[PDB]
């Protein structure tokens, strides 16, 4: 149920560089290996052996060539007189959910990582601020998404994370005996999530919660464009400066400025590529708006007030109903 | 990884702060006045891995540094018993007599000779790391030395190292009171806007408001600043709480910090804390309290006829509770409209659920520490820009300067900064507006 | 809260509630209903009217006490409620108002008669009904054992009390409720005036139709209580302290 | 949610006055004399904040703000075992010596000084406040150092916030015995005026009838401040029992006040306590001897100029009591014609039953307070207006106010404000007719 955090944070730090990778070239050979490396690394390595060996990292199919972020997955096998319960047909909604909240946390950190990329260049735009005016709305409308994918997801694991365990652990604890311990406690954590929580409404509200998701992406590869034309301007002013080197180059840095007379083109040339770069931002910006409002009216219309007040807490201060 | 922080203890003021705060760890961890385990410290669930480096013999010697330009404090926290504590790789001693006289351009000056003096301590005790979330600088702007140091030191690690997360605990002078050295207000200026062209996200520490609740709130005729440090460590030791507890949520000082800050200049957070004392309560009651302005260590100045949105509310919360109580004392709050938000990027209060270390000794159900991202510290911006400005008015002191040849050249410096944190204010200004979006 | 031990959740119920109840149902937010409810503990067909409202307001019960009280009984108690909501709800519409500072306008003797009218109204039938009625079902229970004759205890106070209060006639009818809609027209009006002004002899000809309106009204509902009820309220009364 | 009130005791009667009700306040919450709640005086159901504010561990810090322009009675005041009760940032401290010396025209000026500080404090302590339902003050208008600083407060107040509820509890002088002050007359018509130019609701408090009650009443020879001081805010403590402990109808203060105040002129109220505290009981009894001015605290007398009769009586009623008595009491009196009505009388006694506090030692099942509106105060005015007339025709006096600045080009102001008085007296004599 990903209480860990630091666990599944890192355990996503390793898989970045390999589920990056085509799924047809992944080895589960030394993603075990990772996995335990990370086990050690991580606090888990601090509770008992017997949970731990019960944990197992698979290969799950889930794209034909698609990036193995898809097909990672965690079996956690246990058989026998050892939790009995579950039937294999529980743990199937487990690893459900499991790729769900795996889903959410990967694109989490993606935000979190373009933020910390904002962070970072900010303090190497300052000398350049007509990137600047295009990397505000760039951030603003970031922090926008960022913030809201941060509320719903937190909304989210608090209802679903509390209410589960909450129920599970006081009925067991109050169930006289076996019957009812299996009984309640199966039947309850497979409620919680698939009906609950999956449902035609589900998937359908799922489909605009993945459209979001690809808009991170495609945000993402905006970010990295307009990063790389900071590396462009960078540049620009380090031959600027290289070739100039305060005279003591002298016919080289006086040749150099006769060239740049006409390198200044190129400074015209990113200014004309700023228009396009925040109409195509903008752009991205109302289509992200859209398809939230869009997901809202959905979901406040479908069902589940607590998710309506989740959404009031996601449309606070009135900037939603149309 | 566990990432580290890395503590940079500079000034009188400063050094004290950042005792008081390892002290508050120390305690709240459970371990040893020397830093080995204890039978009721290593048997819990926090995590001491993030401040404090596990040894190949059960010490967790934190991730400390301690510097000054005199070494009368260095040697006063060496009599400490808590000296056991660290490590003495981890400790430079003074090799400058009397500070820097309390001087910007002094500290920043002797800050630059003692350039690789302090790196090649920073490197080590960063490589002696894995990974490093950022950094923590425990650090008074009344102090010049420790100004003119922590400029100095911000602006190099920034330069070397433009991977980490740059924290700093800036220690705000009292505008109760003028102090002798009137240069203040510049070197703070010149310090606030490193920390505006440097810093990534500020807990602002005005020393006001702290003798203010020290008087009323800790009921002293005449608090002292041991007594106040005491309490300022055990409120700001409060703050880490969440990333003490991996079982709920990531909880990481870079995403939780990128989760309000919406730009790399206004990255100023409030504070304000419950309980406080020198008893029953719910969740509706935490917030409500918060609410108030009487439990913020954070002042503004006599305005008014501006209205001020809180940009963004964020409060921790410690203690056992039921996530119904969270759930509606959100929805009862948002009813009640006891906040505001920008008009154009509407937002929430976010809320972190954490539970009390069984090592700390609990006598209440619940602790509340708020971070909201505001517009009022602006004016006390101001009341420092005004404080600058008469006195840039009077042309005052500026012999101070003149010691050190740097500013004795121009003072040009000291208009920038000026000039900055305008810039600053007026981006708060239109913050408060639907047209930041413009700006 | 059925019988009205605690204003002080009142006070704010009433300041948020009049932003909805002005609005059709299905029009509104259930939700905030209930966000004010958690908030407070901080601090046949002539038989059940037509003015009843669709809803407003809520509580349960469980198996175990579902046993003793039917939902007679709570529909009962909320359209008394419902009642109370619409004197105290005129009343501090009245008091509200009130508030002014340091002439030709006039009028302060009718507003001042109505609200002593109402005042009394409220008081003498609050006390009168709830007060010795519920302490002597109060005493029944304690002195009875048999269930089936705590049953008749509860009843009877349930009925006794529906004999009471606002259906003192059913065949009133309810014409001290055309009183407080006339007396919230007169509170809207002057409101309106006011804050127009923040004519007058437009004003000062409604302040008279007003209580021209008044005055019928309150002859009438005099006649309907000396006729046959009890005066005992009208006891009270004795605008004028005189008959016609 | 709940409304509070600010309090604002001025000089150094006031400042007394205040401190006494703020212990009468602390006894009845049952809250340790640090503000702490009790272990054992603190566990009842009931609303224990409305004029303060309950901290973390549970300090009902006061609403409490204590302006004087004399340091002595400040200092003694904080030394005082409630001392960690109240909030120290709550309380200014005069730092011009002795202050206005008993003037009025030196107070109303030195609180133009002090005008911005005093909104400042006044405004942050509202802040705090979620819904502050108005103000409250304690004072006298005898004297001349409070009299010119409330003057100058309640012109501040109302230019500040409209919206709030003004009323006023003020100390009215002792007739039993002249001040020594000679323009003390001068003072009080000026307060007067402020009073009825710009107060909400004014209780009046004469200090002849308490001088008497005390020398007298309380079978005590001594008519020490002291004692009177303890009486009248055992008076204060019965005034705001309904509001404290929650009644059923009326717990707002707006109810209250609005019922006895038909005009925005007419805002002088006097009061009564019952019983007197130095066989069986009846309802009836106890507002009969309150109908006497035996036990009444308001040293105005019965002399017929207009027909003084009672526009509206409202009693607060401490301890149980079955409405059957009251009702019949009521039915009894206006038999009896105990209280006069206007000629179009639209209001009786309305009677208000209100639960006792458990944590003080119940010594009266009946005890009970009076409310009501007679114009018959209006010649304790005249009682001070002709007590002006004397002061204003002796052409003396006036050298005070010259050497301030305040009055020492035309002393016209002292003429408006008797108009606008005797005005009021009329209006008075006007409200029979």
């Amino acid at each position: 149920l990903l209480g860990q955090g630091d666990f599944i944070r890192h355990l996503m730090d390793l898989l970045k560089p390999e589920l990056v990778r085509p799924a047809t070239t992944l080895y589960q050979h030394n993603l075990t290996g990772i996995l335990e490396t990370a086990v050690r690394a991580t606090n888990a390595q601090f509770d008992s052996p017997e949970i731990l060996k019960r944990l197992d990292v698979r290969l799950l199919e889930v794209s034909p060539g698609d990036t193995g972020w898809d097909v990672f997955s965690l079996d956690y096998h246990v058989d026998g007189p050892i939790a009995t319960v579950f039937t294999r047909e529980c743990m199937s909604h487990y690893l459900r959910a499991f790729n769900f909240l795996w889903r959410a946390k990967r694109v989490e950190y993606i935000l979190t990582d373009i933020r910390k990329g904002h962070m970072c260049n900010a303090r190497l735009l300052r000398s350049m601020p007509e990137f600047s005016g295009v990397l505000h709305h760039c951030h603003i409308l970031a922090s926008e998404m960022v913030h809201f994918i941060h509320q719903m997801q937190y909304y989210v694991t608090f209802e679903v994370l509390e209410c589960s365990w909450d129920e599970l652990w006081n009925r067991v604890q109050r169930a006289q005996d076996l019957d009812h311990i299996i009984a309640a406690h199966e039947a309850f954590l497979g409620t919680v999530i698939s009906r609950c929580l999956l449902d035609s409404d589900s998937r359908a509200l799922l489909n605009q919660l993945r459209a979001v998701f690809d808009q991170i992406i495609e945000l993402q590869n905006t970010q990295d464009a307009i990063y790389r034309a900071a590396l462009e301007e960078l540049q620009r002013r380090l031959q600027f400066e290289e070739k100039k080197k305060q005279r003591e180059a002298e016919g080289q840095w006086g040749v150099s400025a006769a060239e740049e007379e006409q390198e200044k083109r190129r400074v015209q040339e990113f200014q004309e590529s700023i228009p396009k770069m925040c109409s195509q931002l903008r752009i991205l910006t109302h289509f992200y708006q859209g398809v939230v409002q869009q997901f809202l009216v959905s979901l406040t219309t479908s069902s589940d007030e607590s998710l309506r007040f989740l959404s009031f807490r996601l449309d606070f201060n009135e900037h939603y109903r149309a | 990884m566990p990432r580290e922080i890395i503590t940079l203890q500079l000034g009188q003021c400063g050094n004290q702060i950042g005792f008081e705060f390892w002290k508050q760890l120390c305690a709240e961890h459970g371990i040893s006045p020397e830093g080995i385990v204890e039978e009721f410290a290593t048997e819990g669930t926090d995590r001491k891995d993030v401040f404090f480096y596990q040894a190949d013999d059960e010490h967790y010697i934190p991730r400390a540094v301690l510097l000054d330009l005199e070494p009368r404090v260095i040697h006063s926290i060496l009599n400490s018993p808590y000296a056991k504590l660290y490590n003495p790789e981890n400790i430079y001693l003074s090799e400058h007599g009397g500070g820097a006289g309390n001087n910007w351009a002094s500290g920043f000056s002797q800050g630059e000779k003692i350039h690789e003096d302090i790196f090649d301590i920073i490197d080590r005790e960063a490589d002696g790391s894995d990974s490093l979330e950022g950094f923590v600088l425990c650090h008074s702007i009344a102090g010049g030395t420790g100004s003119g140091l922590g400029s100095y030191l911000l602006e190099r690690l920034n330069d070397r190292y433009p991977k980490k997360l740059v924290q700093t605990y800036s220690v705000f002078p009292n505008q109760d009171e003028m102090s002798d050295v009137v240069v203040q207000p510049y070197n703070s200026l010149l310090t606030l806007k490193r920390l505006t062209q440097n810093a990534d996200c500020v807990v602002v520490l005005d020393n006001t408001a702290l003798n203010r609740i020290a008087t009323d709130r800790l009921h002293i005729q005449n608090p002292s600043f041991s007594q106040i440090n005491q309490l300022v460590s055990t409120i700001m030791s409060a703050s880490t709480t969440t990333l003490r507890y991996p079982g709920y949520m990531n909880n990481d000082l870079i995403g939780l910090i990128a989760s309000l800050i919406p730009t790399p200049r206004l990255h100023f957070l409030m504070t304000g804390y419950t309980p406080l004392t020198t008893r029953k309560t719910t969740v509706l009651d935490v917030m409500r309290r918060l609410l108030q302005p009487k439990n913020v260590m954070v002042s503004t100045g006599r305005d008014r006829q501006t209205n001020h949105c809180y940009i963004a509310i964020l409060n921790i919360i410690q203690g056992e509770v039921d996530p119904t109580q969270v759930h509606k004392s959100l929805q009862r709050i948002r009813e009640r409209k006891l906040a505001n938000f920008i008009p154009w990027g509407p937002a929430s209060i976010q809320v972190a659920l954490s539970r009390k270390s069984p090592y700390l000794p609990s006598a209440h159900r619940v602790s509340g520490l708020m971070m909201a991202n505001h517009t009022s510290i602006s004016s006390l911006f101001e009341s420092s820009c005004q404080q600058y400005d008469k006195l840039r008015k009077r042309e005052a002191f500026l012999e101070q300067f003149r010691k050190e040849d740097i500013f004795k050249e121009n003072f040009d410096e000291l208009d920038r900064s000026r000039e900055v944190v305008q810039e600053l204010i007026d981006e708060y200004h239109a913050a408060t507006r639907p047209d930041y979006i413009s700006w | 809260y059925f019988l009205m031990d605690q204003g002080d959740f009142f006070v704010h119920f009433m300041d948020l509630t009049e932003e909805e109840l002005k609005k059709p149902v299905d029009d509104i937010t259930p939700t905030r209903l209930e966000a004010l409810l958690e908030l407070a503990l901080r601090m046949p067909t002539e038989l059940t009217l037509s003015g009843l409202e669709a809803f407003s307001f809520d509580y349960v019960v469980t198996w175990p006490l579902s046993l003793i009280i039917n939902r007679k009984a709570l529909t009962r108690y909320q359209m008394l409620f419902r009642h109370m909501f619409y004197c105290k709800h005129v009343e501090r519409q009245l008091c509200s108002v009130w508030i002014s500072n340091k002439w030709f306008a006039g009028a302060f003797t009718l507003r001042q008669r109505m609200l002593n009218f109402v005042q009394n109204i409220q008081s003498y039938m609050m006390f009168e009904v709830m007060e010795p009625t519920w302490h002597v079902l109060e005493q029944n229970l304690r002195s009875a054992s048999n269930i089936d004759d705590v049953l008749g205890h509860h009843a009877s106070f349930l009925d006794n009390c529906l004999k009471d209060c606002m259906l003192t006639n059913p065949e009133l009818l309810r014409v001290f409720s055309k009183l407080m809609s006339v007396c919230v027209m007169f509170t809207n009006c002057l409101q309106r005036f006011t804050q127009s002004m923040k004519l007058a002899s437009s004003f000062e000809a409604t302040i008279t139709k007003f209580d021209k309106n008044f005055s019928a009204h309150l002859l009438d509902l005099l006649a309907r209580l000396s006729i046959y009820s009890m005066a005992s309220v009208i006891s009270r009364l004795d605008e004028r302290l005189e008959r016609l």
